[PDB]
RNA sequence: AUACUUACCUUAAGAUAUCAGAGGAAAGUCCUACUGAUCAAACAUGCGCUUCCAAUAGUAGAAGGACGUUAAGCAUUUAUCAUUGAACUAGUUCAUUGAAGUCAUUGAUGCAAACUCCUUGGUCACACACACGGCGCGGAAGGCGUG
RNA sequence: AAAAAAAAAAGGUAUGUAUUAA
């Protein structure tokens, strides 16, 4: 499937599309953009999925198929209180070579506006 | 008096005195004389260890550890036992720990 | 406190003109007017006669 | 940290709640403080259980929120910029 | 007008039954120290929810209520 | 209290007894609901439950009377949205659009409004749609009630093949606000 | 406004009998004349009873935790 | 830290449900920091509206630990 | 002292994180968070079975477990094996480490020294 | 007056903030009247030279 | 610390909730802000989505059937041309998004229930609503209790005819070129 | 952007890899673009390292979706409580009074299929080549190693 | 034999008023 960097932490990995794991056993599954101290995090794109109490029966030990009633939910902030684990499940839209383009010509296009703006304040 | 008051070295001569003088002394005065433990944890079933470490929060590391846990269904009851090398438990788990004669 | 009206059940000469409970129809008067209320229809009544 | 950032951000604007008893908010949002507790305006409330009511003010607390569904254009927002230049910040 | 912490100091190596808050089981037992989040140490308990138990060590969060 | 306060005054007296001596005037029964509602003023749900079976059971009792009037079940459902209960208000919109004998354009479109807010489950909402379709769907100025429908779709939907299939059928409809289409 | 912990203050001092709630888990509900408190709201309680949720039995001067108070009731 | 803005909410009658299942109101007194909330003429709400609620007294405090969500009604 | 700052010593190394669930992780340990949050690579999770004449299992830990997409269909038991499963601090009970490391050397904390070795 | 500061500020202090509004108003009449009075001397001053 | 506002990106010192409310609330904060999410926003059309393009190799069959297939002609507009028309299109696509047909509310507007519906500042669900939505209004009707009393006949020379339906500015030759009867 | 008026407010602390040895200002501290070991990051760079990267010699197929249709699909189970009066067996029906009352019953639960539509990929080069299981150019994602 | 004084505003955000062109 996807095989993550052996060492990579909840920093190193932005944008990629997660599956989080709550108290309740529900799932919420989308791209992650912040973190926090207490690992509340905000998920892109993301929907609950959730095993419903009718389903359940089907995973105690005896091909399964799940039927799970899964909601969507765009641009959320979750609780860090809530998050019980973190896996990953695809990798972002841009490649590695890709993410350090942008973040190069996004960086000076930021010096650019520091400049722009300090000499707009120092002459009039 | 407050903690926020209390310079670098004053928490650490406070911690020192915690550990030798108070409630945790039952432990440490467990961990130094090779005294076995009994802890029993909120999950409802029992370790029978030997402490090698402990600390503030009383997460603490064992050695030789017996684990005993029993479970019943209508009144139909079973003990298991689970034996254990060496284990680190998450003080949060524990209620009463006592130490054996 | 308050009694429930029906003035056409009452021109009508039907019974149920009044009730205490809401029904659908009724208009909400105070009870002591009720039997002031009567005589503003009296004419009314004396016109069928 | 960011998502709080962000919560703050959504003022004026409407969200969705799930408080860990079950329930649903979905309403507008008047406060938010660092403690995550918000409160709500001209909210629609669905119980655990499915029942939904209409209320006009809501206060939450923090600790019971689970998710907090926020308006989806807030996504491209500045406060997700990684590289970001700031001036100097005045001499006090 | 006492307040906890001194009526602590004050149940010092005096019998004390302390309720935990699951099965309504309490030790009685000599307390012997506590800490600054009233952690509890017990000499001679026993536990009542009808044995008896040397020396105890109680964590704060666990404890309903303490009595003498 | 505010409940007997009213009952004392002499205008409940008088605006009454005129309403229940001419019933059809509508003009009695419109001063007595808007002086005692203004009575009322803080309506919330803290007001007394006297008072607001009084004022229910008065527009209860003068939408009786007058069975088409499109403003006032809007109302009303909207006293009962305001006060907390949505089952009540969903029930007197059905009354209302049942007045009608299913068609109005104004209860369709108001009521359709609120359903939007109050409703998941995505399906039965766009039975909404579907029923009020068949009915006031070629209402000459039912345009609007479209602008919301395809509004709805274009929210809700993910696919885009609904939103051809509704629109194309838009464009044989002679409203009065084809272009906009 | 009144500070919730000044009214407790005004518990202490008025030696007002008060009804305390527990957590829903525990099933009993303390009462008793409330001497003093700490910062976390845990009271020591004089004349205790501990009443099943009237044939519960007297308790004493109990020192008893914040952490389980739900309401504190006169 | 910060104290929680309930300015705007004191001396109004308020429902707030205590827990999962109670549910109080009464009228806001006084606030903390931790949303400790002391109300008077407190009345603990049940099915029934008239039959099943009973006050609770005078003065009721409660902990803000316990509180879940609070709603006025009320201006 | 934190004990935790021990259990960064011990990465790269095979252990169970069992936790408060009854949830069971085989897994090789990378990176401990100094608030426990610790984060694994090779992975293989799973529910035990209380036999007592089939005893209900946890209901929360099996839908948690068929949600992580690492379960697969063919698996008789219950069990799920991934890759980088990240565990938060507060949900670990407790911690079973290999036999064959020795505590003597790990076991020394350098800042308990560095506080007696400076006085 | 009431209507447009009503919206914003507390109901609690819109009264003692319309008491000092209508201070204000009269201490600034007050100061015309003053104005006025030195216009007045002034012209006097301008007609005995 | 400290709070930077990105937005306007000037820093404020010492964050608190007074300070910093006053200046998310304010005047300027606000116009920035909104612009902002007004570029944002207007960016996501204005991208356009490049997405990648996949040639395969044209089999031997279907070159010879779109052989016969005779090669249609294409239209280029000129720059200065397709300038323009973009400039029409874009402000033609900002029409359909104000547009929001209300006649409705043109045609009741002498119902007798006008007054606690479409005035929607006297409503119930968004009449508190509207209050506190007033702006703090720092310096420098349509009442509720109306009756069917006032207007009791709706024409007596009031009332404008209903407005005519409009017509798209591209097919405007399409419209029948004479009435059936004679207006005035 | 400048000037004036009014309002709201002001500094948690400390630190920037560790260990050991030699030197400078018996104990300790500080320091050495000093010496070794270990660790970490960035940058290069390699491995017959591992996995993956779609038909045109054809009208296809792989992964993932539909908050899509068939579809009122098929098979199941559900639609408030209290008080009074009448009849009634020894619980049932009707009428009245009060309380709350998410919508749905074309619903909800389970079961399965068919169809349709969306997003994505090197739709690369050489080759149509009787073998015992390689050593074409790249891209993506990793593991290991040296500098 | 002994002796005598001190050096200072800071600067952020918001609101209202005036100025910066045929
Ligand atoms: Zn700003």
């Amino acid at each position: 499937k996807i095989q993550v960097a052996h060492s990579s932490r909840l920093a190193n990995l932005i944008d990629y599309k997660l599956r989080v794991l709550t108290q309740d056993g529900r799932v919420y599954i989308g791209q992650l953009m912040a973190f926090d101290k207490h690992m509340n995090l905000v998920l892109n794109e993301c929907i609950e999925e959730r095993v419903p109490k009718t389903q359940l029966d089907k995973l105690r030990p005896r091909t399964l198929n799940i039927k799970v009633e899964k909601r969507v939910l765009g641009l959320t902030i979750l609780r860090g209180e809530q998050i019980l684990s973190t896996v990953v499940e695809d990798k972002p839209l841009l490649s590695k070579k890709e993410r350090l383009v942008r973040d190069k010509k996004e960086k000076k296009q930021a010096q650019k506006q520091t400049k722009l703006r300090k000499e707009k304040e120092k002459k009039p | 008096r407050p903690k926020h008051e209390l310079s670098r070295a004053e928490l650490e001569e406070l911690e020192e005195f915690e550990f030798k003088h108070g409630p945790m002394s039952l432990i440490n005065d467990a961990m130094v004389t090779r005294t076995p433990v009994i802890i029993s944890l909120r999950n409802n079933h029992k370790i029978i260890a030997r402490v090698k470490a402990f600390d503030r929060h009383c997460n603490m590391v064992l050695e030789n550890v017996k684990e005993l846990w029993t479970e019943k269904k209508g009144k139909n009851v079973i003990n298991r036992e689970r034996f254990i090398s060496k284990l680190f438990l998450r003080g949060d788990s524990v209620i009463v720990v006592l130490k054996t004669p | 406190d308050i009694v429930f009206v029906s003035p056409q059940l009452y021109l009508s000469s039907q019974e149920g003109w009044k009730s205490d409970s809401a029904k659908s129809g009724f208009i909400p008067i105070l009870k002591n007017d009720l039997q002031r209320f009567q005589d503003s229809l009296k004419h009314i009544v004396d016109a069928r006669n | 940290g960011i998502p709080v950032k962000l919560l703050n951000e959504a003022q004026g604007h409407i969200v969705s709640l799930e408080l860990t008893t079950g329930a649903t908010y979905r309403g507008k949002l008047v406060e938010s403080e660092d403690s995550m507790n918000v409160q709500l305006r001209d909210v629609i409330a669905t119980e655990p259980q499915g029942a939904v009511t209409h209320m006009d003010q809501i206060f939450v607390r923090g600790s019971q929120i689970k998710f907090i569904v926020v308006p989806d254009l807030l996504k491209n927002a500045p406060l997700f910029k990684k590289n970001s230049s700031r001036p100097m910040p005045p001499i006090r | 007008p006492v307040n906890p912490k001194p009526f602590l100091k004050g149940l010092v190596n005096h019998r004390v039954g302390v309720k935990l808050k699951f099965n309504s089981t309490e030790y009685r037992g000599t307390l012997v120290s506590t800490d600054n989040y009233f952690n509890l140490q017990l000499n001679e308990a026993e536990e009542f929810v009808h044995g008896t138990l040397g020396e105890i060590f109680i964590r704060c969060n666990n404890v309903l209520y303490i009595r003498e | 209290d505010k409940y007997t306060a009213l009952i004392h005054d002499e205008n409940f007296s008088t605006l009454t007894l005129n309403v229940s001596r001419y019933p059809k005037s509508l003009a009695y029964w419109e001063k007595l609901l808007n002086y005692i509602v203004k009575a009322s003023a803080p309506i919330c749900k803290s007001t007394e439950p006297q008072l607001l079976k009084l004022i229910r059971c008065t527009y209860s009792s003068m939408l009786n009377e007058f069975p088409y009037l499109e403003n006032y079940y809007i109302d009303f459902a909207l006293l009962e949205y305001k006060l907390g209960n949505v089952s009540m208000s969903h029930k007197i919109f059905q009354r209302g659009l049942q007045a009608f004998n299913q068609r109005s354009l104004l209860l369709w479109t108001s009521y359709l409004k609120f359903c939007n807010n109050v409703i998941s489950h995505q399906k039965q909402l766009f039975k909404k749609y579907e029923t009020a379709e068949e009915y006031v769907g070629l209402h000459f100025f039912s345009g609007e009630f479209w602008d919301l429908y395809l509004e709805q779709i274009s929210s809700r939907c993910t696919s885009s093949k609904k939103y051809w299939n509704v629109l194309r059928k838009i464009l044989e409809i002679p409203l009065h606000s084809f272009s906009k289409f | 406004m009144v500070p919730p912990i000044n009214c407790i203050f005004n518990f202490l001092q008025q030696q007002t009998p008060v009804t305390i709630w527990l957590f829903e888990q525990i099933g009993i509900r303390i009462k008793g004349k409330i001497v003093g408190f700490d910062e976390f709201m845990n009271v020591v309680i004089d004349e205790a009873v501990e009443i099943p949720v009237e044939k519960g039995t007297p308790l004493g001067k109990i020192l008893l935790k914040g952490d389980n108070i739900t309401l504190i009731t006169s | 830290v910060s104290t929680p803005e309930l300015k705007k909410y004191m001396d109004k009658k308020i429902l707030l449900n205590i827990n999962g299942s109670r549910k109080v109101a009464g009228i806001l007194r006084g606030y903390d920091i931790f949303l400790n909330v002391v109300l008077d003429d407190a009345m603990e709400i049940n099915g029934e509206d008239p039959a099943n609620n009973h006050q609770l007294g005078l003065q009721t405090v409660i902990r803000g630990n316990s509180i879940i969500s609070l709603e006025a009604l009320d201006a | 002292m934190k004990l935790v700052n021990f259990l960064k010593k011990l990465r790269n190394e095979q252990v169970t994180i069992e936790l408060k669930n009854g949830t069971t992780v085989w897994g090789t340990l990378q990176s401990v968070s100094p608030q426990m949050n610790a984060i694994l690579t090779d992975v293989k999770l799973t529910l035990p079975q209380p036999r007592l004449n089939k005893l209900n299992s946890n209901g929360i830990a099996m839908a948690s477990l068929y949600l992580t997409g690492g379960q697969q269909p063919t698996a008789s038991d219950n069990i799920a094996s991934l890759q980088y499963i990240n565990i938060r601090g507060n949900t670990i009970r407790q911690i079973i480490l290999p036999d064959s490391l020795n505590l003597d050397s790990l076991l020394v904390d350098q800042k308990q020294l560095n506080s007696l070795r400076r006085s | 007056a009431a209507a447009a500061a009503a919206a914003a500020a507390a109901a609690a202090a819109a009264a003692a903030a319309a008491a000092a509004a209508a201070a204000a108003a009269a201490a600034a009449a007050a100061a015309a009247a003053a104005a006025a009075a030195a216009a007045a001397a002034a012209a006097a001053a301008a007609a005995a030279a | 610390t400290r709070y930077y506002c990105e937005y306007c990106h000037s820093y404020l010192t010492h964050d608190t909730l007074s300070v910093r409310k006053s200046h998310l609330v304010g005047k300027n904060h606000l116009r920035i802000t909104a612009d902002y999410y007004r570029n944002k926003a207007r960016d996501i059309i204005n991208k356009h989505n490049h997405k990648r393009r996949h040639i395969g190799k044209r089999g031997r069959k279907e070159r010879e059937n779109s052989s016969q297939n005779e090669t249609l002609k294409v239209t280029c507009l000129s720059n200065k041309e397709k300038r323009h028309i973009m400039h029409v299109k874009k402000m033609n696509q900002k029409e359909l998004a104000q547009t929001s047909i209300d006649t409705l509310k043109l045609l009741y507007d002498g119902s007798p229930g006008y007054s606690k519906v479409f005035v929607d500042a006297n409503r119930f669900d968004i009449g508190d609503l509207v209050k506190a939505s007033k702006l703090p209004q720092r310096a420098n009707s349509r009442s509720r209790d109306e009756t069917c009393e006032s207007n009791p006949f709706p024409r007596l020379n009031n009332p404008k005819k209903l407005e005519p339906p409009k017509i798209l500015s591209q097919w405007s030759n399409t419209i029948p070129k004479t009435s059936i009867f004679y207006s005035v």
